[PDB]
């Protein structure tokens, strides 16, 4: 499904750093969030992802 | 000389994100998971990304 | 065990202190 999407995305990006600036989670929600800046370069141009990813807990 | 984690955490990779990518340590919170997936992007480890994607997304 | 699922792009104005900590504004540091 994604697996070749994922490998294919490796050739195109050079990662330059990760900065986490917000984080929350809670046992009762089985949910948490991570806000971050991920710096990269693609085809010689610098750029930056700013994103709040959501994670959830299953099992354990 | 050694190998500070691409986490950016200033720990050895084998003691930061590497323990999680290897399957030896369960990621204790979303922040650690986020760091470890950023590493897998840096290290072009597609299998760890698949394994840390929520199962309903069908990452395989 | 935690799993990634999705994400959003959090609202942050262009003049605010950049989350990069660079001191500069958001429209200066990393959110051009």
């Amino acid at each position: 499904a994604f697996r070749d999407d994922i490998i294919a995305g490796f050739a195109n990006t050079r990662w330059l750093g990760l900065t986490i600036f917000e984080h929350t989670w809670s046992e009762a929600e089985n949910t948490g969030y991570v806000s971050f800046i991920a710096r990269f370069s693609e085809q010689g141009k610098n750029g930056a992802i700013i994103e709040r990813s959501r994670f959830i807990k299953e099992n354990g | 000389m050694s190998q500070p984690c691409p986490c950016g955490s200033a720990d050895e990779y084998s003691l930061c994100c590497g323990r999680i990518v290897s399957g030896e340590r369960v990621a204790p919170d979303p922040s650690h998971l986020m760091r470890s997936r950023y590493c897998a992007f840096v290290m072009k480890d597609a299998d760890y990304l698949i394994k840390s994607w929520h199962p309903t997304c069908n990452a395989a | 065990q935690w799993y990634y699922i999705d994400g959003t792009r959090p609202q942050l104005g262009r003049n605010d202190p950049c989350p990069c900590g660079s001191g500069k504004k958001f429209k200066k540091c990393c959110g051009q």
